[PDB]
Parts: C-alpha cells; sequence; structure tokens
C-alpha cells in the first residue's frame, strides 16, 4: 500500500505543475490585459498535454562538446529531488515522518542546486556556465539568511518535526508571530527556486535561456517539471510554516482543502511578482540577502531565542 | 545633540541597521530585566524527562514524600496557574 | 537488507577512491558528494539522524564553493575525468581492487586482520538494547553544547572570527 | 527503508522519462546541430577557460557562516535545560560572533565584488 | 572465565496484562496513584541490586497488583473506560487532549464506583520513600577489592646531604 | 596589515599553543593546534610576496597533514580505549600514528623538508616565531605521552633528524636555511631524550629557544639574510658581528658556553640508561653544525670580507628599533653553564 | 608541559568530557558506564605505572564492554557451528527461534 | 571490530594516500582533505553513538567546524597561487627549495 | 497568544510524562523478563548447537567481573529469524 501512497503523491504532483504552467500563463494574460492558453481545450485545459507531447516527441539534441554523462545526470537529480522534497510534507499527515523533516528539506534543495550547475558545467557553452556561476552565486546569498530564518520561526515549534507545526499554529497563524521572517522567508523563497526578481539562473532577457540553453525536449521538460514543483513545494513550506490551518483529526479533508488553497494563493502570488517587478542584477541579489536580510535575521534569531526564555513560553520538546 | 543627529541620519540612509541593532540590543537586555525567565528555567525542571527514582526510607526523611498523592513534596500548583 | 550499513560504507569507499585518483575538480565534488551522502546515510542507520543531516548539509554547501573555484582557478581547457587519463584511471582501477580484495577477505574470512582486527559479522550485532524513551539521545548530547560546552562553544566562535579575519588578510595582495 | 523506496521511485521515475525521451522522438544528428550555441555565430574561445570570481571572498566567507549555521542549528533542543542564563549566553555570544564577522567583513569591504 | 546464571523459564512465568498501549495510557494515571506502593517496591530493587535476576520477584507482584487494577476497573467502569480508550487509540500520538471528555466520564464513574481520585499535575512524577525489608546490597558493582595506595609522604624537609651532587658543584 | 589585526592574530597562535599546554582533552588540543595554524598562516604572509604565498601554501598543507593524522590516531584511541584524556595512549597503532603527526608538525625528519623552505619564503620576522614559538606545543604534546611512547621510533627519527639536519646546513649560504636545518638537529637532540627524561627536553627546548632568539633579532638588527650580506656587517657593526659569533659557538655546543648544558645533560641521561652508542654518535654528528657555524663566523666576524663605498652613509645613522631583549638573550645562551644545578627548578 | 591551570583555578573547561561516567545531560548513562567506573575507581591514585599491571582485570572488562570483540567472536563461533549442524541436519532450530512463538510482551 | 569500522578507516587511509600523492592541482588536494574530515567526522560518530557517550555527541560537529575553516583557508591561500601564478599546478610552487 | 499556548503545551507535555512514569515499572518489569527469557532460550540451543566442539564450555561469561551486563543486540536475536533481528534492530530507526 505504501508504494500506491507513493504513487498518489507523485503523479497528482506532476499533473499539477502541468496545471500550473497554464494558470501561469494565463494569470500572466490577464494580468497583461491579454487571454491565456484559450484555443487547445475548452479554456485552454489541454495545453499542458500538448506541451508535454510537443516536448516528449521532439527530438533531444545532445551536444557535441558537453560531458554527455553530467548532461544526463542533471536532470534526474532536479526532478527526483524535486519529487522527494514532497516526501516530509505534512497535509494533514506526512507520508514519511521524520523527527528532522525541516533539515531534509534543506539538505534536499542544496542538492538540488547541483542539478544547475552540472546541467551549466556540462553544457559546456558560455551562456551555461554564466548561468552555472548566477546559480552559485545565487545560493551563496540565500542559503544562510533562509536556514536563520527557518531556525528562528521553529524555535516556537520546539522541533524540526513538521507535523508538529500544525498543533503550535492550533490557535493562530505563526505569520503574526513573525512576519518580518514570514516577508524575509518569502524573498528567500522566490530567489532560491530561482523565482521572480531572482530569475538570474535563466535570464531568459540577458542569457538567453541560462543553464538550461542547450537543453531541449525531453530534458528541458524535466528541468522545467523539476523548477515548477520547487516552486510549489516551497509555496507549500511557507504555507505550513506561517499559514497554520485547523486539523480536525477525523476529518483530515478540512486541512487538506485549507492547506491545498494556501499553496495556490501563494503560487498565484509568486506568478504576481513574476508579472510586476523587474530582475535584479545579481550582484544587487547578493548585496541585498548579505546586507539587509542577514543582519536583520541574525537580529530576529537573537530576539526568537530570548523571547521565550524571557516570556517563559518555550515551546515543548516532544 | 549628536546622538540624535546620528540616529536621525542612520534610520534616513541605512534604517535596516537601526532596526537590527535595536532588536539585537534589545534581546541582550530585556533577558535579564524580566520576571518570567526564573519561570522558565522552573518549567524546563519541572518536566520529568525520566524517572522519579526512589530512595529507601530510612524512617528519618520528614519531607520526602513516601506516597502516592499526599501532600508532601514539589507542587506545580504555580504552573496551573501560570 | 541486514548489510545495509556495508554496503553503504562500500560506497562511501568508492567515492572515496573516485576523488582520491584525483579527476576534474568538477568530478572530484560529485565523488564527495556521493562520499557525504552515503556517510549521512549511515548515520542515520546508528541514529544520528541530526549529525548524519549536518554532514550533508555542510558538505553539500561548501562543495559548491569548491565547484565556484573549480570553475575560476582549477578549469582546464579538458578537464580530465576518471577515463581520460591512464594515471587517474589506474588510480581508480587500483583503489576499487584494494577495496574488493578486502571486503572479500572480510566476508569470506570472518576474522580479519590487516592492521586492526575486524569480525565479518553484521553490524547490527554491535547495536545495544536500552531504551532511550523520550528522548533523542544524540539531539540532547548536542544541545548540551550551550549548557555544558560555553568553553568549547567560545573558542569554536574565537575561531570562526579568527578564521574570517585570516581569510580577508589573506586575499588582500 | 520507506524512505530509500521513495527516492529509488522517484530515481527510476526521472530515468524513465529520460528515457522516453531519448528514445521515442525521430532522431536525425549531424555536427552542426549539435555545435555549441552562441547566439548564432561560432564562439571565439572554449567555455572550459577560466572564469573569474569576482565574489571570492563572499563565498570563503559563506563557508563560515555556513558553519555558523550548523553551529545555531541545534538551539531548539538547547532551550529545554535548566540552565537557562548559561545557554542564552552561549547562543547569543555566538551570534554576537556572527554579527562582528559580518560588520568586519562589510566594513573593510569584503563584501564588495572586484 | 564463569558460567553466567540464567533463571530458568518456568520462575519468569506470569500471567502477563494482555492490554494495548493505548488502553494502558488511558488508566495510567490512575494506575500510578493505586498501584504505587509494588510499582515503586519494583524500581527500588531493579535500581539498588542492578540486576534483573535480582528482582523477579518483585517484578511478578507489579503484574498481579496490574491485573487487580484492571479487574476492578472491568466491575465498576467497563463501559466509561471502554469509550475513553477508543477515542485515545485513534490518534497516532494517544493525545489527552482529544478525548477530555470522555475523560470526565471515566473520571466520574471511578470517583464513584471505586473512589479513586486522579492525581494532580506534577504528582507522579515526585520522589517518594520506599519502606522495604530486603536488605541493601553490600557490593552492587561485584567490585574487586581496591588496590592499596602508595605509602603518603613524610615528616618535615630537610636540606640536601650536600646540594645539588651534579658532577663539581659543590652547592 | 593593520597592527590591531597582527596583534590579534599573534595572540592567537599564543591562545592555541597555550589551549594546547593547557587542556586535558584531546579533542580541545587538537582545537588549538588548529587556531595556531589558522592564525600562523597570515602571520606566515605579512609580506605578501609569491615566496610567502609558497611557504605559506607548504606550511598549511603539512600542517593539516599532521593534523588530520593527529586526530585519527586521537579517534582510535578513543575506540580502543573511551578516553579522552592525555595520557598513556592504549593502541599501538594510534601511538604510531601520533608519533608521526607530532614529529611531522615538529619537522622531525624525514617531515624535515618542509622547514628549510617555509623558512626562508617568510621574513625574520615570521621565521623566529616558526623556528621558536611553534615547537612549544607539540613538544608539551610529546611530553604528556612520553610513557607510551616507542622508543625505537623516537630516537631513530632524533638521530635521523640530527644527520640530516647537519648534512643539509653544510650546502647552504642563506642564513634561513642555515637556521631551519640547526633547527632540525636541535629538534632531534630535544627528541633523543624524550623516553628518558622529559626535564632535559625541556632544558634543550629553553636554551634552543634562547639561541635562535639571539640570532634572529641579530639577524633583524642587521637586516642581513645571506652572509654576503651579513659579511657587510663587520663595517657598519662590529659588536652585532662579534655576538653572532659568540652565539654561533655556543650553538656549536662549545663549552664554556651555554651551548654544552643541553648536550651535556642528554649524553648524561642517555648513558644512565646504558645507551652509548646513540649519544656517541649524536655528539659527533654535531661536528657538521660546528662545521657550518664556524664557516658563518669566519664569513661574519673572523675574517673580515670586503664591503661597498655607499656604507658610509649608512655609517652616519644609527638604528631605530630597538629590541630590549636582545642583550639578555646573548647573555643566557652564553654564560649559563655555571648554573646547571638549576635543573631542579623545570622538575 | 601540561600546566594544570584548571585544578589551580578550580575551572572546569574540558574535564566534563573526558569520561563517559561523568555527570550527563538528563542522567544518560553511557553504555559502559558500570566498566569504566570500576576501572577508575580502582586506578586512582595509584599511578600510571601501577594500574597498568594491578587494575588490569578492570580494563579488560571495560575494553570487552566498549568493542564486544570477544563476545563477537563466541557469538561468531556459535554461528558457524549452527550452520555446519544445519548443512548436515543434525540440528532443528527451535519453533521459537523459527518465528513460530509470540515473544513475551 | 565491525566492518563498517574497518570501510571508513580505509576510505580516510585512501584519502589521505590521495592528498599525499599530487598530481598536478591544488584544488584536489584540498579535497582530499575534505575527504580525510569527512571520514573522521564518520568514525568519531559512530564511535560515540555506539557507545552511548551522550556528551560527546558535540565532538562531531566541532571537528566539522575546524574542517571547514581548514577548508576556507585552503581556498584563500589557492586563490593567491592563480592570482601570483594564473593557475593552482602545484608544480609553480617551486622558488622555495631544499 | 503563543506565551499562552506554549504554557498549556507544557502541561500537556508534562501530563503525558506523568503518565509515561506511571506506566514505566510494568515495561521494565515486562521487559526485563523477556531479556532473560531470551538468554535463556539462547542458552539452552546453544547447549545443544556446540555440544561437538571441544572445550565450549555452554554459557561461560565473557567477562571476569559477576555482574549483570546489558546482553547485546547479537547476544539475544543472535539464532532469532532475519526478520526479527532486522525489526529488533532497525525499526525505530526505519519508521517514519
Amino acid at each position: 500500500m505504501f508504494m500506491i501512497n507513493i504513487l498518489s503523491l507523485i503523479i497528482p504532483i506532476l499533473l499539477a505543475v502541468a496545471f500550473l504552467t497554464l494558470v501561469e500563463r494565463k494569470v500572466l494574460g490577464y494580468m497583461q490585459l491579454r487571454k491565456g492558453p484559450n484555443v487547445v481545450g475548452p479554456y485552454g485545459l489541454l495545453q499542458p498535454i500538448a506541451d508535454a507531447l510537443k516536448l516528449f516527441t521532439k527530438e533531444p539534441l545532445r551536444p557535441a562538446t558537453s560531458s554527455i554523462s553530467m548532461f544526463i545526470i542533471a536532470p534526474i537529480l532536479a526532478l527526483s529531488l524535486a519529487l522527494t522534497m514532497w516526501v516530509p510534507l505534512p497535509m494533514p499527515y506526512p507520508l514519511i515522518n521524520m523527527n528532522l523533516g525541516v533539515l531534509f528539506m534543506l539538505a534536499m534543495s542544496s542538492l538540488a542546486v547541483y542539478s544547475i550547475l552540472w546541467s551549466g558545467w556540462a553544457s559546456n557553452s558560455k551562456y551555461a556556465l554564466i548561468g552555472a556561476l548566477r546559480a552559485v552565486a545565487q545560493t551563496i546569498s540565500y542559503e544562510v539568511t533562509l536556514a536563520i530564518i527557518l531556525l528562528s520561526v521553529l524555535l516556537m515549534n520546539g522541533s524540526y518535526t513538521l507535523s508538529t507545526l500544525i498543533t503550535t499554529q492550533e490557535h493562530i497563524w505563526m505569520i503574526f508571530t513573525s512576519w518580518p521572517l514570514a516577508m524575509m522567508w518569502f524573498i528567500s523563497t522566490l530567489a532560491e527556486t530561482n523565482r521572480a526578481p531572482f530569475d538570474l539562473t535563466e535570464g531568459e532577457s540577458e542569457l538567453v535561456s541560462g543553464f538550461n540553453v542547450e537543453y531541449a525536449a525531453g530534458p528541458f521538460a524535466m528541468f522545467f517539471m523539476a523548477e515548477y514543483a520547487n516552486i510549489i513545494m516551497m509555496n507549500a513550506f511557507t504555507a505550513i510554516l506561517f499559514l497554520g490551518a485547523s486539523h480536525d483529526p477525523h476529518t483530515p479533508e478540512l486541512y487538506t482543502i485549507n492547506f491545498v488553497l494556501k499553496t495556490l494563493a501563494l503560487t498565484i502570488t509568486f506568478l504576481w511578482i513574476r508579472a510586476s517587478y523587474p530582475r535584479f542584477r545579481y550582484d544587487q541579489l547578493m548585496h541585498l540577502l548579505w546586507k539587509s536580510f542577514l543582519p536583520l535575521t541574525l537580529a530576529l534569531c537573537m530576539w526568537h531565542i530570548s523571547l521565550p526564555i524571557m516570556t517563559a513560553s518555550i515551546p515543548p520538546q516532544s | 545633540g549628536r546622538i540624535a543627529s546620528f540616529l536621525k541620519n542612520a534610520w534616513a540612509k541605512e534604517p535596516v541597521l537601526v532596526a537590527s541593532f535595536a532588536i539585537g540590543g534589545l534581546a541582550i537586555i530585556l533577558p535579564s530585566l524580566s520576571p518570567y525567565t526564573n519561570y522558565a528555567i522552573r518549567i524546563n525542571r519541572a518536566t520529568p524527562y525520566n524517572y522519579p527514582v526512589p530512595l529507601r526510607d530510612d524512617g528519618n526523611m520528614p519531607d520526602v514524600p513516601s506516597h502516592p498523592q499526599d501532600p508532601q513534596g514539589p507542587s506545580l500548583e504555580w504552573l496551573k496557574n501560570l | 537488507t541486514m548489510y545495509i550499513a556495508f554496503i553503504l560504507s562500500t560506497i562511501f569507499v568508492i567515492g572515496f577512491v573516485g576523488f582520491s585518483s584525483k579527476p576534474s575538480p568538477i568530478y572530484g565534488g560529485l565523488g564527495l558528494i556521493v562520499s557525504g551522502g552515503v556517510g549521512c546515510g549511515i548515520v542515520l542507520n546508528f541514529g544520528g539522524s541530526f549529525l548524519g543531516l549536518m554532514v550533508f548539509l555542510i558538505y553539500l554547501g561548501g562543495m559548491l564553493v569548491v565547484f565556484g573555484y573549480t570553475t575560476a582557478m582549477a578549469t582546464e581547457m579538458y578537464p580530465e575525468v576518471w577515463v581520460s587519463n591512464k594515471t587517474v584511471f589506474g588510480a581508480f582501477v587500483s583503489g576499487l581492487m584494494m577495496e574488493f580484495c578486502m571486503v572479500y577477505y572480510a566476508l569470506k574470512e570472518e576474522e580479519v586482520e590487516i592492521i586492526f582486527k575486524f569480525n565479518g559479522l553484521g553490524d547490527w550485532v554491535i547495536y545495544d538494547t536500552g531504551d532511550s524513551g523520550f528522548f533523542s539521545e544524540e539531539a540532547m548530547g548536542i544541545a548540551a553544547l550551550y549548557s555544558y560546552g560555553t568553553w568549547l562553544v567560545i573558542v569554536t566562535g574565537w575561531s570562526l572570527l579568527i578564521g574570517v579575519v585570516v581569510i580577508m588578510e589573506i586575499t588582500r595582495g | 527503508m520507506n524512505i530509500m523506496l521513495t527516492l529509488l521511485t522517484n530515481v527510476t521515475l526521472a530515468s524513465l522519462l529520460v528515457l522516453i525521451a531519448f528514445w521515442l522522438p525521430q532522431l536525425n544528428a549531424y555536427s552542426e546541430k549539435t555545435s555549441p550555441y552562441e547566439c548564432g555565430f561560432d564562439p571565439m574561445g572554449s567555455a572550459r577557460l577560466p572564469f573569474s570570481m569576482k565574489f571570492f571572498l563572499v563565498a570563503i566567507t559563506f563557508l563560515l557562516f555556513d558553519l555558523e549555521i550548523a553551529l545555531l542549528l541545534p538551539l531548539p533542543w538547547a532551550s529545554q535545560t535548566n540552565n537557562l542564563k548559561t545557554m542564552l549566553t552561549m547562543a547569543l555570544f555566538l551570534l554576537i560572533l556572527l554579527a562582528a564577522s559580518l560588520a568586519y567583513e562589510w566594513t573593510q569591504k569584503g563584501l564588495e565584488w572586484a | 572465565p564463569g558460567i553466567v546464571e540464567l533463571p530458568t523459564l518456568e520462575d519468569l512465568k506470569v500471567q502477563e496484562v494482555k492490554v494495548s498501549s493505548s488502553v494502558l495510557k488511558a488508566a495510567a494515571h490512575h494506575y500510578g496513584a493505586q498501584c504505587d506502593k509494588p510499582n515503586k517496591e519494583f524500581m527500588l530493587c531493579r535500581w539498588e541490586e542492578k540486576d534483573p535476576r535480582r528482582c523477579l520477584e518483585e517484578g511478578k507482584l507489579v503484574n498481579q497488583c496490574a491485573l487487580d487494577f484492571f479487574r476492578q476497573i472491568k466491575r465498576h467502569c467497563a463501559e466509561p473506560f471502554t469509550e475513553y480508550w477508543t477515542c485515545i487509540d485513534y490518534s497516532g500520538l494517544q493525545l489527552f487532549r482529544h478525548c477530555r471528555k470522555q475523560q470526565a466520564k471515566f473520571d466520574e464513574c471511578v470517583l464513584d464506583k471505586l473512589g479513586w481520585v486522579r492525581p494532580d499535575l506534577g504528582e507522579l512524577s515526585k520522589v517518594t520513600k520506599v519502606k522495604t525489608d530486603r536488605p541493601l546490597p553490600e557490593n552492587p558493582y561485584h567490585s574487586r577489592a581496591r588496590p592499596e595506595p602508595n605509602p603518603e609522604a613524610e615528616g618535615d624537609l630537610k636540606p640536601a646531604k650536600h646540594g645539588s651532587r651534579l658532577f663539581f658543584w659543590t652547592m | 596589515m593593520n597592527p590591531i589585526i597582527y596583534t590579534t592574530l599573534i595572540m592567537t597562535v599564543m591562545s592555541g599553543t597555550m589551549l594546547v599546554m593547557i587542556s586535558s582533552h584531546w579533542l580541545l588540543i587538537w582545537i588549538g593546534f588548529e587556531m595556531n595554524l589558522l592564525a600562523m598562516i597570515p602571520v606566515l604572509m605579512k609580506n605578501f610576496n609569491p615566496r610567502a604565498t609558497e611557504a605559506a601554501t607548504k606550511y598549511f598543507l603539512t600542517q593539516a597533514t599532521a593534523s588530520m593524522m593527529l586526530m585519527m590516531a586521537i579517534i582510535i584511541n578513543l575506540l580502543y580505549s573511551g578516553q579522552w584524556t592525555i595520557t598513556k595512549m592504549f593502541n599501538p597503532v594510534a601511538m604510531t600514528m601520533m608519533t608521526m603527526a607530532l614529529a611531522m608538525k615538529l619537522g622531525l625528519s624525514p617531515f624535515h623538508f618542509w622547514v628549510p623552505e617555509v623558512t626562508q619564503g617568510i621574513s625574520l620576522q615570521a621565521g623566529l616565531l616558526l623556528l621558536t614559538w611553534q615547537k612549544l606545543a607539540p613538544l608539551s604534546v610529546l611530553c604528556q605521552i612520553s610513557q607510551s611512547i616507542n622508543p625505537n621510533l623516537m630516537l631513530t627519527m632524533a638521530m635521523l633528524s640530527i644527520l640530516i639536519g647537519g648534512w643539509g646546513g653544510l650546502n647552504q649560504t642563506q642564513l634561513r636555511k642555515i637556521m631551519a636545518y640547526s633547527s632540525i638537529a636541535h629538534m632531534g637532540w630535544m627528541t633523543a631524550v624524550l623516553p628518558y627524561n622529559t626535564t632535559m627536553t625541556i632544558l634543550n627546548l629553553l636554551i634552543y629557544i634562547t639561541m635562535t632568539l639571539a640570532m634572529f633579532m641579530l639577524l633583524i638588527h642587521s637586516s642581513a639574510t645571506t652572509t654576503l650580506s651579513l659579511s657587510h656587517t663587520w663595517n657598519k657593526m662590529p659588536v652585532i658581528t662579534s655576538l653572532m659569533m659568540v652565539t654561533l659557538l655556543s650553538m656549536g655546543g662549545l663549552p664554556p658556553l651555554s651551548g654544552f648544558m643541553p648536550k651535556w645533560m642528554i649524553i648524561q641521561e642517555m648513558t644512565k640508561n646504558e645507551s652509548i652508542i646513540m649519544p656517541t654518535l649524536m655528539a659527533m654528528t654535531a661536528l657538521l653544525n660546528l662545521y657550518f657555524y664556524m664557516r658563518l663566523a669566519y664569513s661574519s666576524s673572523l675574517t673580515m670580507f670586503p664591503s661597498t663605498n655607499n656604507m658610509k652613509m649608512k655609517w652616519q645613522f644609527e638604528h631605530t628599533k630597538q629590541m630590549k631583549l636582545l642583550p639578555t638573550m646573548i647573555v643566557l645562551s652564553t654564560l649559563v653553564l655555571p648554573m646547571t644545578p638549576a635543573l631542579s627548578s623545570l622538575n | 608541559p601540561f600546566f594544570d591551570v584548571q585544578k589551580r583555578l578550580g575551572l572546569d573547561l574540558d574535564r566534563w568530557m573526558t569520561i563517559q561516567s561523568a555527570e550527563q545531560p538528563h542522567k544518560i548513562p553511557g553504555r559502559c558506564h558500570a566498566f569504566e567506573k570500576e576501572w577508575i575507581e580502582c586506578a586512582h591514585g595509584i599511578g600510571g605505572i601501577r594500574a597498568e599491571k594491578e587494575c588490569k582485570i578492570e580494563f579488560d572488562d571495560f575494553v570487552e564492554c566498549l568493542l564486544r570483540q570477544k563476545t563477537m567472536k563466541r557469538l561468531s563461533a556459535i554461528k558457524r557451528q549452527r550452520d555446519k549442524l544445519i548443512k548436515e541436519g543434525k540440528y532443528t532450530p527451535p519453533p521459537h527461534h523459527l518465528g513460530k512463538e509470540d515473544p513475551r510482551p | 571490530m565491525p566492518l563498517v569500522y574497518m570501510n571508513i578507516i580505509m576510505a580516510f587511509a585512501i584519502a589521505l594516500a590521495g592528498l599525499l600523492m599530487y598530481r598536478s592541482h591544488l584544488m584536489s588536494s584540498l579535497l582530499c582533505l575534505e575527504g580525510m574530515m569527512l571520514s573522521l567526522f564518520i568514525m568519531s560518530t559512530l564511535i560515540i553513538l555506539n557507545t552511548h557517550f551522550t556528551l560527546a555527541n558535540m565532538m562531531p560537529i566541532i571537528l566539522l567546524v575546524f574542517a571547514a575553516c581548514e577548508a576556507a583557508l585552503g581556498l584563500s591561500l589557492l586563490v593567491m597561487v592563480s592570482n601570483t601564478y594564473g593557475t593552482d599546478y602545484v608544480q609553480n610552487l617551486n622558488l622555495l627549495q631544499c | 497568544s503563543m506565551m499562552k499556548w506554549n504554557r498549556e503545551r507544557r502541561r500537556l507535555q508534562i501530563e503525558d510524562f506523568e503518565a509515561r512514569i506511571a506506566l514505566m515499572p510494568l515495561f521494565q518489569a515486562e521487559k526485563d523478563r523477556r531479556v532473560l527469557q531470551m538468554l535463556r532460550e539462547n542458552l539452552e540451543e546453544e547447549a545443544i548447537i556446540m555440544k561437538d566442539v571441544p572445550d565450549w564450555k555452554v554459557g561461560e561469561s565473557v567477562f571476569h567481573t559477576t555482574r549483570w551486563v546489558t546482553p547485546m543486540m547479537g547476544e539475544l536475536y543472535g539464532l532469532r529469524t532475519n526478520e526479527e533481528i532486522l525489526s529488533a534492530t532497525y525499526g525505530f530507526i526505519w519508521y517514519t
């Protein structure tokens, strides 16, 4: 039955990614006085299927200068980790219940970076190398702030167990307790997924296509799916951490729905930001994350360490 | 005089650092100037992580509570009203 | 599945051979990645969830900065792989052969003494039968760093600050 | 072993997608198509040439910052101790030292590039 | 060395408490108060003998009193208790806060039919005195004889006979 | 380098050595070694030159390898004993690994190769610290574990160190390399008596530290790094070269100078333990060190070399920098032989 | 030169982690607390030279607890003999060792 | 000892041999250093967990901290060599002889 | 609000710990009886398995001390089935 659970957590996520592509296109269109995909299927509902079939029926090209092994391993690592980072998510019950699921998520994200690195390096192109170096610089800028903010907001949780987040927020969303950390975490998640004002690894208007410039057909589809799956997963993480939802143990559907709606709202805000701001310069991205967030993240880490002790509100260990 | 000019200039050019030093400064000073830090300590001691191993009764332990729930011994009534 | 730890340790040795033969540092990077992940797996299997995840996380972040430099300093017009130079391939094959020989000698011959005395039984044997209760003993011992290990905290913090200073002094010309 | 099963399933699914991608479509390859992309013109030099990092110091310090983040992770469990005074002082000491290192790097123009 | 003495299969046979963890947790608070005396004696034995084979008899008395504890529940509070532990059994954490309504029903019947009072907060964790008659073990660790210490110092100091006797140095 | 930053780095080196010499936990000893290396590398590279960078890289590589071997030995000792205290190590393999690591840190041959190169690469100011202060921590660790040290390995390392130091010193015209090889020979002399009597090792360390402080401070006061450059010092300042000749004679181990004390006491202790061939060989091999010291004394003071015309301008000016400890270090390194019975205070 | 400043000033910088028999958080005992306690109390004050030979039984027990080399050797011998017996059909594992009887709670 | 201990010790030995045997780049030597550090971490962690030395569970973290400190030292020395010579080749470190 | 909720959660955790403490003596009794029974079964089967082997004393202690030493996993489940060994060893670690 566990294999059935694995399939019921992977296939629906891939379908959600496929339709999130269409949702993003239509949202951008309607925010640009346009109409998203509207011909292929009713209201464009068949566009993702057409895109997938085109990509997987498209000839994939293997660059002559490319290192084949890494060039093929990178896409696999990207998708596998994108699908794996959903394993510990509590909705309301996690598939795999870890005492340290949060650190597992951090480690899985840190590994996913190497997909962009190796894809860029192995592509053996100047634009791909620039994209890989930009990914390196991006992960240099956000990782420390990401971990510090996550630690500070989990100091009121009592452990790194993700399921406990539901209990901690049983009377109040944790965003009412750490909204500056919430803002900084949201921006860090934007930077991490190579997303709005931080689309520097891909850089459509500056690097043609970034690290995936030499990728076509299937592998390109896998990188896109991994990117959007990471988007949805990170938005789900933001939902569980700050926007807690009521969980009736006898009717888990209530939580599931509330959770899904919050994640959808966060993804829609991701697209909203994508169609509202110009792109950063990765020098400015690193300067922001190192000189405006990091000092403030350290200060708020001090504050959230001292607060439970000074208010006698240390959360339970178990 | 000079402090007011410095702080006004600091919050006009680099407002991010002004907040961080203020928040960081409070996190060091406030815990000492609090009456609930001792309560936080007592709560941690109160939680019985390990078994309360009993001691052999020699007959000369007046305050040690040889009982299920008789009055002698420590009380958590303070935590109940916290 | 009773020898998961042994398989992971063999993969650990394989990755160590992989980045010890000195291919292009890019490839040494993934060698160290595999070794660190498999070591995290071993530590998880022995009950060290936090410690294993900690090595996994730190080395994952550290090898990234190494990769950045491999493309900036150790960048050869033709980066070499384990099957690109007879020296690198020879080192890789020699390491694999050494590992395989020692594994075979340890397995088929229960008691093996190369330098120390190794027993061929499974690693499950040495495990203890005690109950930790409502504890993560590794987590509590690690968290005792801020209560018991104040001196360790002081020295480590001073070393990290002095490390920042030393990096800035070195990379100034 | 369940986590191993999940990892195996994900890896197998990804590799199967790769296999279908590389064996379903009709393949017609020639030298010009597989040539590196340089916006329509032939590249001058190799992409494996050195690429200078203008933020090398930032990365070397990010190493130590990741170290400090590793040191700070046990904090949620450290708050469960009875020596809250010493624990709090040591945690604030580590955070103060991290802030001091950041400040030293900032003032000595280490966070700047080039 | 020697042969590890092991108790026979017969002498470690007890009527097991064949209930579930959820059942035990539901009655745990009342079980600690009512079966305090025999459980504390066994804990003192195990923590003074430091040998499981020297406290089997006390361990048997724990099960006998535990069974007697549940026998009274079955005879006076059968149905309300069954409602209580079924609610607790549902939750994966076996929480107490999701079944307070059923808990009040079980406490009310038990307070009337049996007279038991649930212990308050911080009462089952207190260190108690146990009045036993088994002698306190003289050598629980079975330690050998401590080796004789080296001779300890002497009286007052006097100058070296002829100073430092280093070659030609007379002082 | 900012003077405040330089003072902090020097204090960090000293604090690392004090952590090694003060702790009772192996982990803290390794931590002190790591701090010493971390704060020593920039001190090696205070004056930025390609040679300085090369010296720093070689020193860092060698000390890193030694620290890795030391930590492996510590981990194996913990595995076979469950102990972290600095005591009788309970595993022979761990003892051997730790001995190799500590010899590599000290520069005992055949781990001597880095010393002449790192010493030559760095300036005299850094060379003095490298050849004097950096020997304290490994020697202290060896003195704490002298009981568990395999005497054969330590004696072989000491004898090889003396032989190689003497042989290397003969072909050297750079003063820093001569000092490095002399340091290797003296480290061999110190480690020869470690299994027998550690107080003699401490006495030899103190005498060597005084002699090397005097020599390096005289070189700094003369701003000389080669035999030819030092030869000119007879014209501007004959006192400095005369004191240098006296200190070289002391380093040779010639009585009644202080350099005879350590060799004499070491031979005494080694003969008390029925070892007569090893001290005799060590005494005979010290003649090579005495040879190159004498050659330097000839080129510097005993004989006068051709100067240059521009020294006339230098004659008018007086040295501004004043090393307050130089006269005391010269006196203690030349005229302390009548004070050997003070050995007991080191007990 | 072990400058024992800790014993002089009374400070405790690292003596709290030197042994596993020392005080540990929440009184979590070491796996070989008893053996190490016996070895330390036996060899306290008599000097290292005497401790090596006199309190050698205690140290051997401590090492056996730490590494279980001899216990593993005995278990391996038992396993090998059982396998040899099964190959020749001279032995039949009992049902409680064959997963046929319910293990006691 | 268990076979996992043998494997980890062998991994440390292989990494040490690799570090002692340079080929061209200084980056690979730092890789071997980090590998040795990782092997020592795994060894110490297994030893501490197996013996339930609770208070010593913080030792591997300190080892890791000083490990990446040494790694940062190595990286800074690497950049200086590259700045001074153009390549990180270990053969450029040749001015200092004997 | 988080202060109030965290204080309530600490009280709940204390209550759960008290329940665990109340249940602990019975679990300790069952554990020691089960361990002793498994040791006895292993000794009984060993007496048959290695009766032919020369000089093999059955149940011989490996320690010099005549003190109770908690058996290792291989000393309890050494000859049990592989499924039982895997359970008793890696069950808690692998359960998620």
